[PDB]
């Protein structure tokens, strides 16, 4: 129905053109899209790219003074930029500490670490506690550095 | 040319504080000038490299560490660091600062003082220097506030630009 063909092969420019052929499509919801992203990656080993390798991980930040409170944002600190960078790397940034959260980032302050640990022990699936420097280094490697040294 | 003002207490009249000014040109090694004032009458004195060398001969200890001890005693006024007491016999003209370590006492130095004919001049120049410093610091404070506001504005702009780039 669009420009692309069945039999003959197609090159970069051709693809561009056929995309320009289709007007738009906005019938999907974000969840769905992300799901499909992951799916195709798993189907065709798309995770080798420098980015999007965080797509399979949900990331929470200690950007709030009160855990699971949305009215005490601590904007104005490096933590915020860190979070945004995680988002740029495809990490699913989660405002709420849900049981499905995989990664949690903690800054220079460790006062609440114990609480985090408790929550982990409460959850059926445990999430490793990570510091802010981990990613700040891993970016240069564009790869998932071992978390043990940064545990 | 630099100088410093500090507040010291006298054992004889504890209720009433006295004010001590120490002025030096380049470094304390060459020498300096000291004045003591109390709002009515003031005394002055001088020290040269020869005097510090004689005192260092008396105490037989490093020149620089003596100089630093004097710096803390006369300028820092750091109470937490081993408080010590400045006594003064006015008639005998003997202003000495005794060091009181735990269960140990030392005589840190000996001095002589002379009464200036006009204490008004010194007690005016002191406060005049003070007001000049206040004005200079207020000006520098305003400049720093302006520059800090600029920095905050730039930080906000950069944060917004980063956010827009990631969204795109």
């Amino acid at each position: 129905c669009y420009g692309d063909s069945y039999f003959i092969d197609t090159d970069l420019n051709q693809l561009k053109e056929v995309f320009s052929g289709i007007k738009n499509s906005n019938e999907q919801t974000p969840e769905e899209m992300a799901s499909l992203i992951a799916d195709l990656e798993y189907r065709y080993s798309w995770d080798c790219s420098p980015l999007s390798m965080f797509r399979r991980h949900t990331v929470y930040l200690d950007s709030y003074a009160v855990i699971n409170d949305l009215s005490t944002k601590n904007e104005g600190t490096r933590l915020a930029i860190k979070a945004l960078e995680l988002r740029f790397h495809g990490a699913k940034v989660v405002s709420c500490l849900a049981e499905g959260v995989s990664h949690v980032i903690i800054g220079e302050d460790h006062s609440r670490v114990a609480d985090f640990k408790a929550f982990r022990r409460t959850f059926k699936r445990k999430f490793k506690i990570l510091k802010e420097s981990w990613v700040t280094d891993s970016i240069d490697k564009c790869e998932l550095q071992e978390e043990n040294q940064y545990l | 040319m630099e100088r410093k003002i500090s507040r010291i207490h006298l054992v004889s009249e504890p209720s009433i504080t006295h004010f001590l000014q120490v002025s030096w040109e380049k470094t304390l090694e060459s020498g300096f000038v000291i004045t003591l004032t109390d709002g009515h009458s003031a005394w002055t004195g001088t020290v040269s490299e020869s005097e510090i060398s004689q005192e260092a001969d008396d105490m037989a200890m490093e020149k620089g560490k003596y100089v630093g001890e004097l710096r803390k005693a006369l300028l820092s006024g750091a109470g937490p660091a081993d408080v010590y007491t400045f006594n003064f016999s006015k008639e005998s003209c003997y202003f000495f600062f005794e060091k009181n370590l735990k269960d140990v006492s030392f005589r840190l130095g000996s001095f002589n003082l002379e009464k200036v004919e006009n204490p008004a001049e010194v007690i005016r120049e002191l406060i005049c220097y003070c007001l000049d410093t206040i004005a200079e610091n207020q000006a520098k404070n305003e400049h720093l506030q302006k520059e800090n506001e600029r920095l905050l504005r730039d930080w906000n702009d950069v944060q917004g630009r980063f956010e827009k780039c990631v969204s795109a």
